[PDB]
């Protein structure tokens, strides 16, 4: 009682149930490093201008 | 002379306080900008000197015909 697969059957993509866990670090990559924190608060205009030798502005 | 073309003793001495904080603060200012520059440019953990890296998001996070990538 054996059918022969049709044209495209057995190139389908399908799910299969397992028992086995997913594993978590298959890369058994390590801990990533921490970035720079962030840019925080408001823009406040620059304390006495740029402040480039005699400029006062 | 001094009723008509000058003022007070005191208008130029708090005028050369104001200047004298100013230029203080600015000095100040100059030295801390210095150090911080030298710091981020050694360490690289501050706003400055970002250098560009790989962006994460050109991976490809798909089966590759291979199951070990
Ligand atoms: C019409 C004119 C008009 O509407 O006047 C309004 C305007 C009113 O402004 P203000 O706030 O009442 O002026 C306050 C004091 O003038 C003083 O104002 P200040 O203290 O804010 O100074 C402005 C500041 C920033 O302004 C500038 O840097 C530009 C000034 C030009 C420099 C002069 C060179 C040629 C003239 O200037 C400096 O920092 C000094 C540096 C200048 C040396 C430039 C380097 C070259 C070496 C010399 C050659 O008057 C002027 O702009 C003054 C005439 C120029
Ligand atoms: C009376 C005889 C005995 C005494 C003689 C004394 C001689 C004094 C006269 C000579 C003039 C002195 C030199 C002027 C330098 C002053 C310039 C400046 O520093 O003064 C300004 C004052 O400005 C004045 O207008 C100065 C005008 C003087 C200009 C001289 C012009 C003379 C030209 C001659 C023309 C004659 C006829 C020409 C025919 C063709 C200050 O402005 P201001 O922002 O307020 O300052 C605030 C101070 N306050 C609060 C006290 C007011």
């Amino acid at each position: 009682g054996w059918v022969r697969p049709d044209l495209g059957e057995l190139s389908k993509v399908t799910k299969v149930k397992t028992d086995r866990p997913l594993p978590e670090n298959p890369y058994h990559s390590r801990a990533r490093p921490e970035p720079n924190p962030e840019a925080e608060g408001d823009l406040k205009p620059a304390k006495h201008g740029s402040r480039l030798f005699f400029w006062t502005m | 002379i001094a009723r008509t073309f000058y003022d007070g003793p005191e208008k130029n001495y708090e005028k050369t306080m104001a200047i004298l904080q100013i230029e203080a603060e600015k000095a100040e200012l100059r030295l801390k900008e210095l150090e911080v520059r030298r710091l981020m440019r050694a360490r690289g953990d501050g706003p400055w000197y970002q250098y560009p890296t790989i962006d994460k998001a050109l991976i490809d996070h798909s089966p590759k015909t291979t199951p070990d990538n």
